[PDB]
């Protein structure tokens, strides 16, 4: 299936600080990641993903790899109540994918929305542009307040997207459990990958 | 802990260069980055080896950046397996001068080393010598500038000499060398003075903030200015120069005696020579 | 007619690793490209870890190797393994039979792979000793019998050199620096004094040897220290050292004001 | 063919280039036979098969013009056709050799041109001769463009020999020009 590089964007943030379904959102993020990434490395071996933190101190929380070293890396915490670096984080995740290893790997990004999502539409779409320019696959994990939607995230997946999975596919996470069951639907996983 | 003089081997130079032209990185809007291994323990820093680090800047005017930590901690120990004595010290960017995220990322390297240093290799060489410049970060937290050198270890002595051979200086002695080093210094001086000059202009124009900390130091430069063909100095120099004359009046002189003696010997060889030749011309 | 071109960074990394390993014949690998049948270019090198034993076939570490390979891929240094360096410190440049077998293990990988022997210790400051060649003082080992020599040159850049020039340069604040005077005076007072005792020596050698030859001469001067090379050599220090110090002041006084 | 017959095992002891050379050393022997030489080369010429080694086969090519220098242009151009038809390796070198050989001093762009590809074809074997014959063709004041080309190809083309022989060609087509080539001279000097 997949030969492309991915990035995992985790907000550990006003949502992740706060359990959206067992045990915390931030924790709910975790095994969902491995779940995802497993299927990602099951999509193909060599399928690579990044992991990065934005908030008031955006940074990679592990990068490049293809196996457990992420699951290793992700193992430790983050600032739990933190804030949006998304744009920056994404813009990092973009540059991340600019160095993605052994290319012919397309660019992909997977993004947890644990933040109220402060950004501007043009910047957002400049990203979306830059992505589509860079030709990044972009799928987002969002359970926001309300959710984060009727917003950038909604325009964005559209704005990135000429072709779906060559650019963007969205899922905005709903309240309750069954994440792996939920997202089994969304083209965060399966479908076009 | 606190260190003063920084030593550098030429292999980090050539290495970093080959990183530059290896990776085709434009010298206008882009730079090269790698890390530095050596000895940080004592109050100097001996740099020896280096290796290239893949990294990205954020479009124009980078707000963020990326450096691969996994690349580091994957390569590092793969160097440890070679020479264990070379410890990870600090990093370098070949970009002319410093930048913005520099002070940010040095803080990063404090994870993989202790003190952490940042030197800048000049890949253009279009300027004068010392393409390197050495920096640390002290509190605030700016980069203190440090002195550097290019210190050839035996192996690099052998290497640079075999190569640069076809470019080195052929005049040795001692007088030519010194009198050269001087004028080289004079050129240096004139440069620094420019710098301060037109800057102060930018102070009066280039939206000069203030920097009351610089102006203080300029003043202190003037206050340190030796005046004064004073009846005091005029004598000091005078009394000193004469001492130099006495030493010279001996060296040059006696030396002349040595040539004279040698000439005499030559005349001895000639005289004896014509005697034996003209002798032989008989039969 | 066949030749290799060894880039500067290669050669310096080479001599460094060799000179660092004394005296256990280290080893490493050579990265480059084969231009034609008449050329091999080596642009890069990386070092191979040691082992309880000297260089040999298994000394080559596959894990280490590829582990380095990809790592370099990320940096765009992609290039074949064209040969393998080595060092025979003190024993000159030749392949032992054990060197040979390994060289074969690099034949079946590529028929044009070469062996490079470096000799750290003897390698003088002048012409660095280096040797590259492949199979079929050194003639004891069958320089031409089991194997045969090749030739070497160095790919260069006008800049590379320019960095290296400053190698034996000075500092910045240099040129205007005036060594401790008082201390200097001792050199002239102490140096001149030491010469004084010699002055008589030169006198005695002229009044003596004045009536001899060169064979008789070797008996005199191989023994002791003729005062000739002492006065001339000694005057050297006083001359230039004094002139630099005199000159330095002349500039500081006028310039610095 | 005195000794040529003496040792036939000579040929055994010859090597692909020596085999190539032994075949060329014939034009020397017959130099000044303006008819026979071709027939001399005939058995070793092209298309006429061969006992072994395309170099020997390549050998006649260069060997041919040895007699016919200036007078073999037809065969030359003819062989140049064989060249043009396929410029590379001995089949192109030995021919790439003998071409400018007879074409020397005669200005034929094709000679320059046809080689210029065979040149640019970057066979250290073949492209070399191009660096000569092209010089030979335009040997004279030549043209500065080829010079640029050559000088370009010099700096451009990546080879020791192919790069080398260029300046020789440069040396050629700068002939008696004296003050003229000083530029390229200076260039070459620099």
């Amino acid at each position: 299936m997949v030969l492309e590089s991915t990035m995992v964007c985790v907000d550990n943030s006003e949502y992740m600080r706060n359990g959206d379904f067992l045990p915390t959102r931030l924790q709910a993020q975790q095994d969902a990641v491995n779940i995802v990434c497993h299927s990602k490395t099951r999509s193909n071996p060599e399928n690579n993903v990044g992991l990065i933190t934005l908030a008031n101190d955006c940074e990679v929380l592990t990068t490049l790899t293809p196996d457990t070293g992420r699951i290793l890396s992700k193992l430790h915490t983050v600032q739990p109540k933190g804030k949006i670096t998304f744009c920056t984080g994404i813009r990092v995740a973009h540059l991340a994918l600019k160095h993605r290893q052994g290319k012919n790997h397309k660019m992909r990004i997977i993004a947890f929305v644990g933040s109220p999502v402060e950004d501007n539409e043009k910047d957002l779409v400049k990203l979306a542009k830059r992505l589509k320019k860079e030709k990044v696959n972009v799928d987002i994990i969002n359970f926001g307040e309300e959710e984060v939607n009727t917003e950038k995230l909604t325009a964005f997946v559209n704005t990135l997207n000429g072709k779906d999975g060559t650019g963007s596919h969205l899922v905005t996470v709903p309240p309750g459990p069954s994440l792996a069951d939920a997202l089994i639907s969304s083209p965060i996983l399966a479908g076009e990958g | 802990l606190a260190v003063q003089k920084v030593v550098v081997h030429p292999l980090v130079l050539l290495s970093v260069v080959d990183h530059f032209n290896r990776i085709g990185k434009v010298g206008n809007q882009k730079r090269v980055v790698g890390v530095l291994l050596g000895s940080w323990q004592k109050k100097v820093l001996d740099v020896s080896n280096s290796f290239a680090v893949p990294f990205d800047e954020d479009d124009k005017d980078d707000s963020v950046w990326f450096l691969d930590h996994d690349y580091l901690e994957n390569m590092y120990g793969m160097f440890k397996k070679v020479n264990a004595r070379e410890r990870i010290v600090g990093w370098y960017h070949t970009g002319p001068k410093l930048h913005k995220n520099d002070i940010a990322i040095n803080e990063l390297m404090k994870r993989y080393c202790p003190n952490s240093v940042l030197v800048i290799i000049d890949v253009k060489p279009k300027d004068l010598g010392l393409p390197t410049e050495a920096y640390i970060s002290v509190e605030s937290k700016t980069f203190e500038h440090v002195t550097s050198e290019i210190g050839a270890e035996e192996a690099e002595e052998v290497g640079v000499e075999h190569l640069l051979r076809d470019i080195k200086d052929t005049t040795v002695g001692t007088l030519s060398q010194r009198i050269t080093n001087q004028v080289h210094g004079l050129k240096g001086l004139n440069s620094k003075l420019l710098d301060i000059r037109s800057y102060l202009e930018k102070v009066a124009t280039g939206k000069l903030p203030i920097n009351h900390q610089i102006i203080y130091q300029l003043q202190d430069v003037f206050n340190l200015l030796p005046d004064v063909s004073l009846q005091e100095f005029v004598k000091a120099f005078y009394l000193k120069t004469n001492d130099q004359m006495v030493v010279v009046y001996l060296a040059s002189l006696i030396r002349s005696v040595v040539a004279l003696h040698n000439l005499i010997n030559n005349k001895i060889a000639n005289r004896d020579a014509e005697k034996k030749e003209g002798q032989e011309k008989e039969e | 007619a066949e030749q290799v071109y060894i880039s500067s960074l290669a050669l310096l990394k080479m001599l460094k690793h060799g000179r660092a390993g004394v005296p256990m014949e280290v080893m490493g690998l050579m990265l480059g490209e084969f231009v034609d049948d008449y050329t091999v270019r080596v642009i890069d090198v990386f070092a191979m870890p040691q082992s309880g034993t000297g260089v040999s076939v298994e000394a080559v570490d596959p894990v280490f190797q590829a582990k380095m390979l990809d790592m370099l891929k990320q940096t765009g240094r992609p290039e074949m393994v064209v040969g393998w360096y080595h060092s025979h410190p003190g024993f000159g440049c030749w392949l032992s039979g054990v060197d040979i077998n390994t060289q074969q293990s690099f034949e079946a990988l590529s028929e044009r792979a070469v062996a490079v022997v470096v000799d750290p210790i003897q390698s003088v400051k002048g012409k660095v000793v280096i040797d590259a060649f492949r199979l079929i003082q050194a003639l004891i080992h069958g320089l031409n019998r089991h194997y045969y020599s090749i030739t070497i040159n160095y790919r260069k850049n006008e800049l590379e050199q320019k960095m290296l020039l400053n190698l034996h340069k000075k500092s910045w604040m240099e040129g205007l620096t005036l060594q401790d005077y008082s201390e200097h005076c001792k050199h002239n007072e102490s140096v001149v004094k030491e010469m004084l005792e010699l002055a008589k020596n030169y006198n005695k050698a002229v009044e003596e040897e004045d009536k001899m030859t060169p064979e008789q001469l070797a008996i005199k001067n191989v023994g002791k220290q003729d005062p000739k090379r002492h006065l001339e050599e000694h005057v050297d220090v006083l001359m230039t050292s004094n002139i630099v110090q005199c000159l330095a002041a002349m500039l500081d006084t006028v310039v610095f004001k | 063919d005195q000794f040529l017959r003496d040792n036939l095992e000579w040929l055994a002891r010859a090597t692909n280039w020596a085999k190539f050379t032994a075949t060329a050393s014939l034009g020397v022997i017959h130099k000044g036979h303006e008819k026979e030489a071709l027939q001399l080369m005939a058995t070793y010429l092209p298309k006429d098969t061969s006992p072994g080694s395309a170099y020997q086969e390549g050998g006649g090519l260069y060997a041919l013009g040895l007699i016919h220098a200036n007078h073999g242009g037809d065969i030359i151009d003819y062989l140049l056709n064989q060249l043009k038809n396929a410029s590379n390796d001995i089949v192109r070198h030995g021919g790439s050799l003998g071409l400018g050989l007879a074409a020397m001093g005669t200005a034929r762009q094709d000679v320059y041109d046809l080689l210029k590809t065979n040149l640019y074809q970057d066979d250290a074997v073949t492209g070399e001769a191009a660096g000569l014959a092209l010089g030979l063709v335009m040997l004279g004041s030549k043209n500065a463009q080829a010079i640029e080309d050559m000088v370009g190809y010099a700096q451009e083309t990546q080879h020791e020999k192919i790069l080398r022989g260029l300046a020789v060609g440069i040396a050629l087509v700068m002939y008696g020009r004296m003050e003229e080539a000083d530029a390229l001279i200076e260039s070459l000097c620099r």
